[PDB]
């Protein structure tokens, strides 16, 4: 056991190894990790889905069945923050440039939205548009989704960013 | 699916290579070397995870008599006063304790003419999570055999036993195993091939 | 009263070596029990599927953490069985785990507070085998490599996002879509 | 004489007894509401602080 | 209520930390995003019936409004009004603020920091007040000395705020201990029987509490079902056993104690001080239960040394059952407080004037500054 | 003076209340609802101890005893079992409270016993 | 960023000690003898090297912007 | 969420606002005319009978008279 | 003066604590409390003052009037005191105790605020986090009264 005499190095070697596997915004960086791993998701899947009828018209004098549309979002895929340039050329936006030129440090997300429609008593054929985009998200930097993500001392003085910068702000 | 095929071979052919020196703290050297591998002994037999509430040892015997009564200890099913199952938990006696060690020492597995008693200790109420319960996950124990090699095993079932709210002696006779459980020792066989 | 109950059941036997260890695998290690042959291999049908990364990151563990073993035949016929995997003990008393190329820290603890024993299933009744004294925690070397980044994920493992290659056109994906 | 209780639920422009709240959640006899509420009928000291909020919904 | 009115127990407390969660990034951004969300398929809804009525067929690809996300997370984070644009006068204010980048300890500590939605120009003090139970979750010395003082908090330095997790692992596993489940229970017999909740949902009942919270304890010291987030509070005089998953709950790392010893021996110590060859860390000290995070709500039930070199030897008896012992006290201050030396040797407003300062002080705020 | 209580209806299971027999003059409880009624056996209706002087140790429950945040003495053997092992503590209740009197509970399994010095 | 040149309290030059300092702490010396062996005797002087930190090292690991 | 209204649209008539709740809680009886038209209801009240439970019960006895 | 506060807390428990007029029993416990403690620290600060040197600077200090009391004095060398929130000692903010590194229902010095030690001995961790609560009401009552005494 730890003895008094050694208590006083014990103690400041374990707080030390909690300061290395966590850093000062952990907090952060998990909070916003969860929040784009699971939150975003389940927020869109809880949405109620889309019923649509169409207006009737009466043009036929009588009372018809109008046709309703149904659409129901599904799942969620994020990109890596991209830069496009004007010509839509793609490529990897690094913070840095984004913080030179004004940018917004964001990933686009996409969901698969399955259409469907029923048109009065005939038949419905469930179509389906595969990773739309909807707007994009702020990317929290030093999260999982950001580009420096577990990337060395060597590869973010490449980057002409900060080793010890905490990350866990937006852009 | 190849591109799968060739990295596992050079994964075997990696591990053929020598290994001399530590991958960190280099004024230490490899004293043993061992492959890892199923236990093709004990494979045969369905192991099973046990986890008490609390120390199931007997509070008035304490150090190897507590450890040895306890890895020669039984588990059985009960049924209760309204006939709903329970588990007992059976240590077992001075005389059987001292009749195993006789046994194995005699290289025996038991004298066929024995019987082999075991004392209720406690009842306890289970809980039996098994690979077909959904959602299990296989815990495994690792052997380490010097100069064999390092043998795993599977922990088929694991039982979480809790402490429950008749003083009896189960008392054991060996058999041989019948087809059924032969059976059962070949399918578990049959885990390592086709 | 002592209640005399008698019961008839085989007596399982165990060699239980020199030290038993409990192991609970963590996401970034799996074992196949059987034998790793190209030949009635397991039809690991996942870029079949053209997954993206995640899966891609799933795949790359599935091929080279596995604790794997393979019957090999010598030039004689004479079956070999060999394993990928190896567990060295240093001079220092200390562990690690080598598997191929992949090296990973071999961790002892103590059980301390689990009272966890292993039991033999026989029939309706389970016979005891040992006391569970030490279990063993396996962490991969090489925390430089971006596996180490992306063993995160393995950790990980309802429907979760899913990652594409940052790839396309977008604004003209929209631009266009939107004529 | 005093000491009613009333619950302010969603939605519900104006308080409601308790006692009414648990006969709509479909507890009708007095014993039953009460069962969800005194735990321990043992106690007089409890129960005789709850006879102002029976008698309001009876 | 009952209990209260015949004074059987005590009222609760508003700034009793045990009864507060914070919104970190995450919570804040789904709060925000939802809404969005369900604008964009208004949105989806109103083109698509434009569409539709006239019995055309509405192109989704031109229905979603791609902006309304994304301007919409946008703005928000850009002025710090979380909410629509459209009524940002409801909305809160400042929820989202410029980094802090004149010296390095400014950005770790705006990065921690915390804000109560208290008005300000309020009089009442109590909002205000360093209450008792912020010990170790917020620093007692760093908030400002303006108007905000009090309502601005910081975290101290090993203070973990829960991410979240669902409760349904450990409800199936209360349902395979001895817990029954509220629908099945005879009234009669939650009379002698401890009330067990789970997220606030009272999920059944329980006979034999303290097999319970041994058991529960255990697990989450050995990381299975219980992840170690979870916090287990156990209301003896209550007897209400209340479990938390629930994100936003403010926890810190402690020791245990078992017996008048703590369960953190050489060995961990020695293991913990190679870490740099081997790779043992502070997740080897958590699994092998040696380590635990109490949460304030669970900390009113824990009885805590401060050191243990002195306070678990005894001359006449004082406690003689502590359950968890600090680490090390002056993790109690945050960033810009635990900077100060000597600080116990310091009048109080002094330390919180210096940590003002602390923010103020002159350096290179970041390696890249010339970029 | 005792601490009068609810008494319900056997038909509906409804809360009695009290009557006067106007006939035979005695006190009976009788249901708002069915016409189901019953003779009174403690003819009183109501009690209200405005000192409430309280019997604050029956509250007291025997778990207690096994809280580690509270003070152990081994100076105040158990007066039912003679363990030694004892925890007190204060009334916090808001009437008891200002009293400062102490109760102490037995730290023995199955004794539970509770008292006051 | 870069050792001072001179001790700002008396003047003495201790912008070329730092390299030799570094040299005396990558032997086994104490910080307290590298400072006798560069002759810092007054303890103006040796709070310069104690008390300095080598940012320019982290500075240069970025590409220079030619 | 809000205040409880005390003035209804006359059903027959449907002049909005038109119709005010008289409360005898006396008799244990509560009146409705139509400050328009005339039409009056009355029923049995109770001391936690409010201005909408007496519409209510006219709004009740003409769904079920209208069939 | 610990000693008396603690034959003061076994007298009350025993309920040979006669309330006093006006005040509860637990008022007058109170007040018998902060008593034998305002009594512990003046005095303490008292023996302070007579052994500084002729030479000693917080005297030339505040024998000029210049800056300083002699109560700080006393805080610095002999004793801080009490902290008060809101005028009585340090709340139960936890169920029944301030911290929990105390036992429930202790109200002995240490355990509701009295600090001990000195400026220059140094302050133990519970009572650095009393003296932090203390010193937390001053400021709060110079934001609030600013805007109370302008108008
Ligand atoms: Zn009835
Ligand atoms: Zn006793
Ligand atoms: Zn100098």
């Amino acid at each position: 056991e730890i003895t008094p005499d050694l208590w006083q190095e014990a103690c400041w070697i374990v707080i030390s190894s909690y300061f290395d596997e966590k850093g000062l915004v952990r907090q952060q960086l998990d909070s916003f990790d969860e929040f784009i791993q699971m939150s975003v998701q389940r927020i869109v899947e809880d949405a109620p889905p889309i019923d649509l009828q169409a207006e009737a018209q009466h043009a036929s004098g009588e009372v018809e069945e109008p046709p309703r549309y149904l659409l129901k979002f599904e799942q969620i895929y994020l990109s890596k923050p991209t830069h496009w340039e004007r010509d839509g050329a793609p490529s990897p936006m690094m913070p840095n440039e984004a913080r030179l030129r004004n940018l917004t440090y964001s990933a686009p997300l996409y969901v698969d939205i399955t259409k469907t429609v029923i048109k009065e008593g005939e038949e419905q054929l469930q179509t389906q548009h595969q990773k739309t985009f909807i707007g994009k998200i702020p990317i929290m930097l030093r999260s999982t989704y950001c580009l420096l993500n577990g990337l060395t001392d060597r590869d973010l003085c490449e980057l002409n960013e900060c080793p010890l910068d905490p990350g866990g702000y937006f852009i | 699916r190849d591109s799968q095929i060739t990295a596992i071979e050079k994964t075997f052919e990696d591990a053929q290579k020598s290994i001399s020196q530590h991958y960190s703290k280099p004024r230490v050297t490899p004293v043993e070397v061992m492959p890892v591998f199923p236990d093709f002994k004990m494979w045969i037999n369905p192991c099973a995870q046990v986890i008490f509430d609390s120390d199931p040892a007997p509070k008035d015997t304490s150090g190897a008599a507590a450890l040895e009564m306890m890895s020669q200890a039984m588990i059985r099913g009960m049924m209760d006063e309204e006939g709903n199952q329970f588990v007992a938990y059976f240590l077992p006696v001075e005389e059987t304790l001292k009749k195993r060690k006789r046994d194995q020492e005699e290289e025996m597995d038991y004298a066929p003419d024995d019987v082999y008693d075991y004392k209720i200790a406690r009842e306890y109420n289970w809980n039996v999570k098994n690979k077909a319960s959904k959602g299990y996950e296989e815990n495994y124990f690792f052997i380490f055999r010097e100069g064999d090699g390092v043998y795993y095993n599977e922990l088929e079932t694991r039982v979480r036993l809790s402490k429950r709210r008749t003083n009896a002696l189960l008392v054991v006779k060996h058999r041989d195993m019948n087809e059924k459980e032969l059976e059962a020792q070949e399918a578990r066989k049959a885990q390592l091939e086709n | 009263p002592e209640t005399r109950i008698e019961v008839e059941i085989p007596k399982v036997n165990t060699d239980l070596g020199n030290d038993l260890y409990f192991v609970k695998l963590p996401n970034f290690l799996s074992v196949e029990p059987r034998p790793f042959d190209p030949q009635y291999y397991e039809d690991e049908f996942e870029d079949e599927e053209m997954l993206d990364e995640e899966g891609r990151t799933r795949l790359k563990l599935k091929v080279e953490n596995t604790i794997r073993w393979r019957i090999r035949r010598d030039e004689e016929g004479n079956e070999i069985k060999e394993s990928n995997a190896r567990i060295v003990k240093w001079s220092d008393g200390s562990m690690s785990l080598h598997l191929g190329n992949e090296v990973f820290d071999v961790y002892k603890a103590p059980l301390q507070g689990d009272h966890n024993h292993l039991f033999i299933r026989q029939g309706t009744g389970l016979q005891g085998q040992a006391v569970f004294k030490t279990k063993l925690t396996f962490r991969p070397h090489s925390t430089d490599s971006a596996t180490h980044r992306k063993m995160t994920l393995s950790l990980a493992d309802t429907q979760k996002i899913r990652i594409l290659p940052m790839a396309g056109r977008d604004p003209e994906c929209q631009r266009t879509e939107m004529i | 004489i005093g000491q009613r209780i009333v619950a302010t639920l969603p939605y519900i422009k104006q308080e409601v007894p308790i006692i009414i709240v648990f006969r709509a959640l479909g507890f009708v006899s007095d014993r039953d509401i009460l069962e969800h509420i005194i735990y321990d009928f043992e106690d007089p000291e409890m129960m005789e602080m709850v006879k102002p909020s029976l008698d309001e919904a009876f | 209520l009952l209990l209260a009115a015949l004074g059987r127990r005590e009222l609760d407390d508003r700034d009793h930390y045990g009864n507060k969660r914070l919104d970190l990034a995450g919570p804040l951004l789904a709060f925000l995003f939802r809404g969005m969300f369900k604008n964009l398929l208004k949105e989806v809804r109103i083109y698509a019936q434009k569409f539709i009525d006239r019995g055309k067929d509405f192109n989704l690809e031109l229905a979603i409004k791609t902006r309304i996300i994304s301007d919409g997370l946008k703005y928000s984070l850009a002025t710090g009004n979380w909410g629509d644009q459209k009524k940002a006068h409801q909305a809160r204010a400042g929820v989202s603020q410029v980094l802090n980048r004149l010296t390095f300890a400014s950005t770790l500590s705006h990065l921690r920091r915390l804000n109560s939605p208290i008005g300000r120009d309020g009089k009442l003090a109590k909002p205000r007040q360093l209450h008792n139970t912020l010990w170790g979750m917020v620093c007692p010395a760093e908030t400002p000395e303006g108007h905000a003082v009090g309502l601005v908090k910081n975290l101290a330095l090993m203070a973990y705020i829960s991410v979240g997790s669902q409760p349904s692992p450990i409800l199936e596993f209360l349902e395979e201990w001895s817990m029954e489940n509220l629908e099945e229970i005879s009234p009669a017999a939650i009379a002698d029987a401890t009330k067990i909740f789970v997220n606030g949902c009272w999920v059944g009942i329980h006979k034999d509490p303290e097999q319970l919270m041994n058991t529960l304890r255990k697990l989450r010291r050995q990381m299975d079902i219980i992840v170690s987030e979870v916090s287990m509070i156990r209301d003896i005089r209550e007897r209400e056993i209340r479990i938390y998953t629930d994100a936003g709950r403010i926890c810190r790392p402690l020791l245990i104690v078992e017996k008048q010893k703590l369960l953190l021996k050489k060995r961990h110590i020695d293991q913990l001080k190679e870490r740099e060859y081997n790779n043992y860390s502070w997740q080897d000290l958590v699994a092998s239960g040696v380590v635990e995070y109490i949460d304030t709500l669970e900390e009113e039930t824990v009885m805590l040394a401060m050191t243990p070199d002195d306070l678990q030897e005894k001359e006449v008896a004082y406690c003689s059952t502590y359950t968890h012992c600090e680490i090390h006290p002056s993790m109690i201050l945050g960033v810009c407080a635990s900077i100060i030396p000597f600080p116990d040797h310091n009048q109080s407003p002094r330390n919180t004037y210096q940590s003002a300062m602390g923010k103020q002080a002159m350096g290179v705020y970041i390696t890249n500054f010339h970029v | 003076p005792g601490f009068v209580g609810i008494r319900f209806c056997q038909e509906c299971n409804n809360m009695l209340y009290p009557k006067e027999d106007k006939e035979n003059r005695i006190l009976l409880y009788a249901c708002r609802n069915c016409d189901y009624q019953q003779e009174a056996d403690n003819s009183c209706i109501y009690v209200n101890k405005i000192t409430h002087e309280v019997d604050e140790l029956t509250q007291i429950i025997a778990d207690v005893s096994q809280d580690p945040t509270l003070p152990r003495t081994e100076d105040h053997p158990c007066q039912k079992c003679g363990h030694k092992e004892a925890v007190f503590f204060q009334s916090h209740s808001a009437r008891a409270e200002d009293a400062m009197r102490l109760y102490y509970v037995c730290t023995a399994p199955h004794c539970g016993h509770r008292w006051t010095e | 960023m870069i050792i001072p040149v001179r001790c700002f309290t008396c003047g003495k030059i201790v912008g070329n000690k730092w390299e030799a300092y570094l040299g005396l702490l990558q032997a086994e010396y104490t910080e307290g003898d590298a400072l006798d062996a560069l002759g810092l005797k007054r303890y103006c002087c040796r709070r310069m090297l104690l008390a300095h930190v080598d940012l320019i090292e982290k500075l240069l690991n970025y590409a220079p912007l030619e | 969420t809000g205040t409880l209204e005390t003035q209804f649209t006359c059903p027959f008539c449907n002049h909005e606002k038109s119709c005010d709740v008289k409360m005898d809680r006396a008799r244990n009886t509560g009146v409705i005319s139509c400050t328009v038209c005339l039409e009056e209801f009355q029923t049995p009240i109770t001391y936690l009978s409010e201005p909408v439970d007496v519409y209510s019960d006219w709004i009740d006895a003409c769904e079920a008279a209208n069939q | 003066a610990k000693q008396d506060v603690i034959e003061v807390i076994e007298k009350a428990h025993n309920n040979e604590l006669e309330p006093t007029p006006g005040n509860t029993l637990r008022q007058t416990f109170e007040n018998q409390v902060n008593r034998i403690l305002n009594d512990a620290r003046d005095k303490t600060g008292s023996s302070a003052q007579k052994s500084l040197s002729e030479y000693n600077n917080f005297k030339s200090m505040v024998v000029s009037g210049a800056k300083g009391s002699k109560i700080n004095i006393s805080q610095v060398i002999a004793v801080v005191g009490q902290q008060n929130v809101e005028g009585k000692r340090i709340p139960f903010g936890f169920k029944h105790r301030t911290l929990p590194h105390f036992i429930k229902d202790d109200y002995g010095p240490e355990s509701r605020g009295f600090v001990e030690n000195s400026y220059l001995a140094g302050l133990t961790p519970t009572e650095f986090f009393f003296h932090a609560m203390g010193g937390r009401e001053g400021l709060i009552d110079t934001a609030v009264k600013t805007a109370e005494t302008g108008y």
